[PDB]
């Protein structure tokens, strides 16, 4: 999941 | 333990709006959308930007970060279409019969009857954005009501209790700003069953529009991008 | 001049509860195990019946009666999966896990895999039911909340006298707040409790919005077990 | 229809 990424940024 | 618990409510309010992300301009390209395919490329490659914004924008509300990965996953996929509408929905209040999709990007029903079935959800969209200017919704408000739509929209798909109490203390920061306003107790009670109310037609043009969206994407009318996508496929 | 404005709280409550429908039984016997379309076919009839009763509940409703026919119509074409669910979610507080659909009809979440996609709705009907148990919701909070979700979820969905209409449901809606606020007085929560407890409530007649919404896609899909005539033209208000 | 019948039925 892209989201799953996304959520983790910094 | 969670660290919303321990805000008090002007602490809240205040890490609400500035955790409220930014109002985006559409493509600047000046031909009026009368078009399918123009139409639902603005909005696409407008709601793909927004979402950047939402994901960071839901790290900073109190108690999103307190969940699992895998929570914050949830929320976020089924509240996404609705903290977006209740955001169109907020910008559009001081321009009746319009809705501001961005500053540079207003349309009318008219135009929405340039997309096969986009009317329907326009008219309710409007429909709450005039209901919002007749209630005189506030700022403060608005912002306790969408984290509210990220929390509770996907409660029932230990941290349950965690979201439930993280909704209670919203709960005490809409009364807080009733009570700081000077509405009655039976005014205060009496707004707050109102703006919750409203939340359910925000469900409901969400559950309307994802239709819609996952059925124009197994059309392909648009080339949508794979986290819309993601976000899409997470609605069966 | 309408009656509904006029009732106090104690009077709302007791009309609502005078008014509530009966809980009807189903054409359920274990000895028959059913199929995918047979349980759609106990689940089409029931449903079938209780429009029938709801429809009549409606009328009982205070202010409903109030509003235009075609309006009347709207109402309950938007609202009468919803009403159903959160009756079916009343009826199943004392039964964990399982959705009491009638006294002869107590499904398991298993059971409800009998038919293909009906576990997800089962799931969220389940989640709804435990978070009554665990409110321990009243009764008379549950005939406020279910004529709620009739004055509510078609109210932005319909003219100078359309526009007359709308104003007079709010005025009924606000009113139901209060009989609420006035039930949780009574039971002695503070100040506080009262306004956390009717924002529970409310928030989660956003759920049961979702789960109307949700099982009203799949109804409209494997009529393409044969429907009901009335429950027809229920669904084709949703299109 | 059925509604509106059931609706204004006496
Ligand atoms: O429900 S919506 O209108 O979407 C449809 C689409 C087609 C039909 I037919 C019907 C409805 C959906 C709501 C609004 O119009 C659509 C849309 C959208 C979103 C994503 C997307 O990829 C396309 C449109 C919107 C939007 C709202 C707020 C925003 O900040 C940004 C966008
Ligand atoms: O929303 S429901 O789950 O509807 C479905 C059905 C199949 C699928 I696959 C998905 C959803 C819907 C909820 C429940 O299961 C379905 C159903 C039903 C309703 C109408 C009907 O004609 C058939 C069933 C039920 C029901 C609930 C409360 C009642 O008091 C009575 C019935």
């Amino acid at each position: 999941k892209i989201l799953h990424r996304l959520l983790q940024d910094s | 333990n969670s660290l919303a618990l321990s805000l008090t409510a002007d602490q809240m309010v205040s890490a609400l709006l500035d955790a409220e992300p930014p109002i985006l301009y559409s493509e600047y390209d000046p031909t009026r959308p009368f078009s399918e395919a123009s139409m639902m490329g603005l909005l696409t490659n407008l709601a793909d930007r927004e979402l950047v914004h939402m994901i960071n924008w839901a790290k900073r509300v109190p108690g999103f970060v307190d969940l699992t990965l895998h929570d914050q996953v949830h929320l976020l996929e089924c509240a996404w279409l609705e903290i977006l509408m209740i955001g169109l929905v907020w910008r559009s209040m001081e321009h009746p019969g319009k809705l501001l999709f961005a500053p540079n990007l207003l349309l009318d029903r008219n135009q929405g009857k340039c997309v096969e079935g986009m009317v329907e959800i326009f008219d309710m969209l409007l429909a709450t954005s005039s209901r919002f200017r007749m209630m005189n919704l506030q700022g403060e408000e608005f912002v306790c009501l969408k984290s509210i739509i990220l929390l509770n929209s996907g409660v029932y798909t230990e941290e349950k209790d965690h979201i439930h109490r993280v909704l209670d203390k919203i709960t005490d920061t809409l009364i807080h700003l009733m009570a700081k306003a000077g509405l009655t107790l039976q005014q205060q009670h009496q707004r707050l069953a109102q703006l919750l109310l409203i939340l359910s037609h925000i469900r409901h043009m969400s559950n309307k529009g994802m239709e819609h969206l996952y059925s124009m994407k197994c059309k392909n009318v648009v080339p949508l991008s794979d986290l819309l996508l993601e976000m899409l496929d997470a609605h069966r």
